[PDB]
């Protein structure tokens, strides 16, 4: 279980791939009143690109020929999906004194000595052979 | 002038390196050309900036 409730990491996935949704970029001609989470609008085009769209980023672009040119930017690019950044390792660590569980399993407190952290403690889960 | 008069043709002189050490052969060519002509051209490009207003090349 990733986090406490699943409601907002289901909400987080289902808008990061929104994103990929709509994406490209619209090439303007030089200003500064544009900022990556604006959210404007096409309105007076056919009838395939129009509605408003949400920006992700603006790009300036001087140069010699072309004069200035603030390109926008729509969309993110892609995902991976992950919960957290996987690591599929077996560790050892060494059993960490007591402390009581504040989440009121019966997780034993341990460390890791792949991390340098000897102040901190990580409470780990308990595999018996048997248990019942 | 100064000494006789008489024509002196011009000479086509050949090696084959670059230093000419080793010669290959030579011929002096009846009826000079009338006319020669040497061109020269130098290159330049318009430099280009986005400060400054000088302009070089």
């Amino acid at each position: 279980l990733p986090e406490a409730t699943l409601q907002t990491l289901s909400n987080s996935w289902l808008n990061y791939q929104q994103m990929t949704g709509v994406q490209g970029h619209i090439v303007l001609a030089g200003t500064r009143d544009f900022a990556p989470g604006e959210s404007i609008t096409l309105s007076g085009f056919g009838a395939g690109l129009d509605g408003t769209a949400m920006l992700s980023g603006v790009n300036q672009q001087f140069d010699t020929q072309y004069g200035w040119r603030s390109e926008l930017v729509i969309g993110l690019p892609a995902s991976m999906l992950e919960p957290a950044p996987p690591v599929r390792s077996l560790h050892i660590g060494t059993v960490a004194g007591f402390t009581a569980d504040p989440q009121h399993l019966d997780r034993i407190a341990i460390h890791l000595p792949a991390l340098n952290l000897p102040d901190s403690l990580i409470f780990a889960r308990l595999s018996k052979p048997w248990a019942s | 002038s100064l000494l006789e008069r008489g024509l002196s043709k011009l000479t086509l002189n050949a090696w084959k390196d670059r230093e000419g050490k080793i010669p290959a052969g030579s011929m002096s060519a009846m009826y000079n050309p009338e006319t020669i002509q040497l061109d020269y051209q130098t290159r330049f490009d318009t430099e280009d900036t986005i400060n400054t207003a000088s302009q070089s090349n």
